[PDB]
RNA sequence: GGGUCUACUGAGAUCCUCUGGUAGGGGGGCGCUGUGAUGGGGUAGAAGGUGGGUCGUGAGAUCCACUGGACCCGUCACA
RNA sequence: CGCCGAAGAAGGGGGGAGUGGGUCACUCGGCGUAAGGUUGGGUGGCAAAAGGGGAACAACCCAGACCUGGGUUAAGGCCCCA
RNA sequence: AGCAAACUAAGUACCGUGAGGGAAAGCUGAAAAGAACCCCGGAAGGGGGAGUGCAAAGAGCCUGAAACCGGGUGGUUAUACAGGGUGUGGCUCGAAAGAAGUGAACCCUUCCGAAGGAAAGGGGCGCAAGCCCUUAGUACGAGGAAGGGCGAUCGGGGUCACG
């Protein structure tokens, strides 16, 4: 099962996730850098850039700690914080994967998209998920 | 209370599955019938006391009550 | 002793529990009596053992007659306890019938013409 | 006494009598040696007598602390020699093969098959400590039992 | 008889021991109930899922009510005379011969049952 | 709770209805130990303990295996 | 008018009590600017009131728990947590 | 507990310069028959083996609970909670004492049916979101009845997973 969110919205893609997560079916995402967020520059760095406490990184993304950057981080925490407290909710969490791009091995296999998450459906002023990191702290 | 020796313990095949009477040690004899009243007390484990006796020791005659519970 | 119409010495019919107990071991017994009835109904059936001391009678009461009707041998016999131990069982068994002796070929078949004279001389 | 297992004819019970051990530091011992093979256990201890190498604690590790001498039971790093206490044991078990070669076995493949802990005797006696004041000061014996078999 | 089991086994009981039985061991050997006549209490609170308060509504049944398991009534004997006393017949009761009674007096009140039909549990 | 039947004094049938809970009042029930009795009974196979079935809303009752090694319950009334 | 009443009864007598530090919400006051302050009138809980919502909650709203089960609903809510 | 006092001495040991205050502590079985004798240690009524005796829980001696700790049985742990009841399971114990072969557990099939309560289709209306009559109190249904087929475990105890 495989979803793409190029020109979707991460708050309106993620919540169809949280049910396919509540379904107990494992699950991908590729290009997630191709995913927006409604408001204008300011704000929407504003109003993540709150959280900053250091800047540095060193090492391969696969940690999930207390403060995300990179690109495939953000997602993460915006799906995370968004499942059961419960023992479950952590255990479904497992079954989640992020990627920029696409993976080699998935090409040849169907994509979904979320039509309630189009860009159409928004009026504008929206920035794309990569355009974050780069003023994020994530290189790529 | 076993330890009175007033009861003995039937062993069949030595398996998990015990038998266990009123013995009688009057009556003086070996092939005496009387000396033993059967009863249905079919017991998993052997107890710690017990005094234990083989299905074989038992007078032939006796047998026959037995072994069909076997 | 309503259902039952011949009588059979105490030394003969305990000699059919012991191949009933060489019956269980290795070959095929059935258990209950919606069961052991179906038995001769599907005519699979070859030996039969009845107790003659249930209450009440007419649950086995009929099978004497079906049985019969279908030239099956069967004998009488005096506590479904002792039966139903000799089934393996925890608790009496009413009725129980042979499927197959397996190994108890050579002492089955003398009981059941062994028991014929007594029939033959009660009609 | 516990374990009536295997043929009695070919084990060998020795128990011993209210002799000062620590049972705190004890209870290494019965699960030192447990199912090993008398042979090197003997001289395991005598390696740990002369401090070749320590002995494991499992959990009343406080005080002992990492040798560099502790492998051979894994997760084990706390290391305390254990003498008045071991010397008991190798005191306990010589009484062990005097049954076993009552009966006519072999001493070289015999198995530690149960070996026992257990709270000893309590005797009173009181400390003093300043102020006037009184505590206990109680010497805390011990009992430890064994059982050898092929 | 086919309406005994349809309410126990759904409207299954509650062990109904002391409250607060789990955390102090000075409780759980006690092994019973208690009434807790306390203020800042829970259960004479009533708050959700704490084996709630016994309550006289939780009764069974009263075709049934201390029938023996087995369907039968439930009464004891002490000794040989009490037999003679059994009410109506061996149709609705069954009998516990005695925890205490010694078996050179059981074996002989033992085969007084049977010929009277009656139904014995301690065998 | 209130409106029909049997019983040397508690037991049944039917109808209506009422159903949170401290201070407090009231109704009824089990247990402990002794006394009188008591169709009565139970005991070298009791008591008790351990564990576990079954009854009872519960209060508790009651039972099975073992351990024990010499005395112990049911009913009523009474203290 | 309406309701309770001889199934379950206006008045009279009698046994036994605890209760005399309340608080808060709303509403109309006084004192004081004020106050989860104090001090009054009326109502309501709570105290001694579980159950659902308000995030958790004595008091805010819904609504008075003989028990089990089924269904429909209230105050509230209906992207996910749920 | 019974007066403090049932015991090798009790107003005794003892605390106090003093008038004074003031303890604790029963049970070997009937008969010591107190384990002769053989091995370890030096010894220990210590070990082991044998023996007495109904029984040795045989000197620390009737019976022998918990708090405790140790060995084992059964589950079970290093991505993660206090606990309990609760649903689903997994694995385990199940001799009797509970059901049960005179039928448990499990499948079907037929029937009755509380309140409550559908949908597709049809037609119409409303921008829409839907509703209106019909399909229909029908299918459905909490509960309860019959038959069949299957054939022996269920109920129950322990732990753990997750809700």
């Amino acid at each position: 099962v495989i979803v793409d969110a190029t020109n979707q919205i991460l708050g309106r893609m993620s919540t169809h996730i949280a049910k396919l997560l509540k379904s107990g079916k494992k699950v991908y995402v590729v290009n997630a850098e191709k995913a927006i967020i409604s408001g204008p520059r300011s704000r929407v760095l504003e109003g993540y850039s709150l959280l900053f406490t250091v800047k540095t990184m060193q090492n391969p993304y696969r940690q999930g700690i207390r403060r995300p950057r990179n690109p495939i981080n953000i997602v993460k925490r915006t799906v995370r914080g968004m499942l059961p407290k419960n023992k479950l909710g952590k255990q479904i969490y497992r079954n989640l994967k992020a990627y920029i791009g696409i993976p080699k091995e998935l090409e040849g296999k169907s994509m979904i998209r979320f039509d309630d998450a189009d860009v159409s459906r928004l009026k504008g002023k929206y920035i794309t998920v990569a355009e974050l990191s780069r003023l994020l702290g994530g290189l790529k | 209370m076993l330890k009175h020796q007033k009861y003995v313990y039937v062993d069949i095949g030595d398996q998990k599955k015990f038998l266990k009477v009123r013995f009688l040690k009057s009556r003086s004899e070996n092939n005496n019938p009387e000396a033993y009243v059967i009863l249905d007390k079919i017991s998993i484990k052997l107890p710690r006391n017990a005094k234990v006796i083989k299905y074989e020791d038992l007078p032939a005659e006796v047998k026959d009550k037995l072994k069909l519970k076997l | 002793p309503s259902y039952v119409k011949f009588e059979v010495p105490q030394e003969l019919a305990d000699k059919v529990l012991e191949a009933v107990k060489k019956a269980k071991d290795s070959g095929k017994i059935k258990k209950g009596t919606n069961e052991t009835t179906k038995a001769v109904e599907r005519s699979q059936a070859k030996l039969v053992v009845i107790a003659e001391d249930v209450q009440p009678e007419e649950i086995v009461a009929h099978l004497p007659l079906l049985c019969e009707e279908k030239k099956i041998p069967y004998v009488y016999v005096p506590s479904k306890k002792s039966l139903g131990e000799a089934c393996g069982l925890q608790v009496a068994a009413a009725s129980v019938a042979l499927m197959d002796p397996g190994e108890a070929k050579d002492l089955v078949d003398e009981i059941v013409k062994r028991v014929n004279e007594i029939k033959g001389k009660s009609s | 006494y516990p374990i009536l297992s295997i043929p009695e004819d070919k084990l060998a019970k020795a128990v011993i009598k209210n002799i000062d051990a620590s049972v705190r530091d004890l209870y290494n011992v019965c699960k030192a040696i447990r199912g090993m093979n008398l042979k090197e256990a003997r001289e395991f201890l005598n390696n740990v007598l002369e401090e070749k190498e320590a002995l494991p604690f499992w959990r009343y590790s406080h005080g002992t602390s990492h040798r560099s001498n502790i492998s051979r039971k894994w997760k084990v790093k706390s290391g305390r020699y254990p003498k008045k206490a071991i010397k008991y044991v190798l005191k306990l078990l010589d009484n062990a093969e005097n049954n076993a070669n009552s009966k006519g076995l072999d001493i070289d493949n015999l198995k530690i098959v149960h070996i026992a802990a257990h709270k000893g005797l309590v005797l009173k006696r009181y400390m003093t400590r300043a102020f006037g004041r009184s505590t206990r000061k109680y010497k805390y014996l011990s009992h430890i039992e064994v059982i050898l078999g092929e | 008889k086919p309406a005994k089991k349809n309410m126990k086994s759904p409207g299954k009981a509650i062990k109904f021991l002391r409250f607060d039985w789990d955390k102090y061991y000075r409780i759980g050997r006690q092994e019973r109930w208690r009434k807790p006549r306390g203020i800042d209490n829970a259960i004479r609170l009533e708050l959700k899922g704490y084996q709630p308060k016994v309550k006289i509504g939780y009764r069974t049944d009263k075709q049934i009510r201390g029938l023996h398991p087995s369907g039968l009534r439930p009464i004891l004997v002490k000794s040989v005379k009490d037999l003679e006393a059994f009410a109506k017949g061996k149709q609705d009761v069954i009998i516990i011969i005695s925890s205490t009674i010694g078996l050179r007096k059981r074996i002989e009140l033992i085969k007084k049952a049977e010929e009277l039909g009656l139904k014995i549990a301690n065998r």
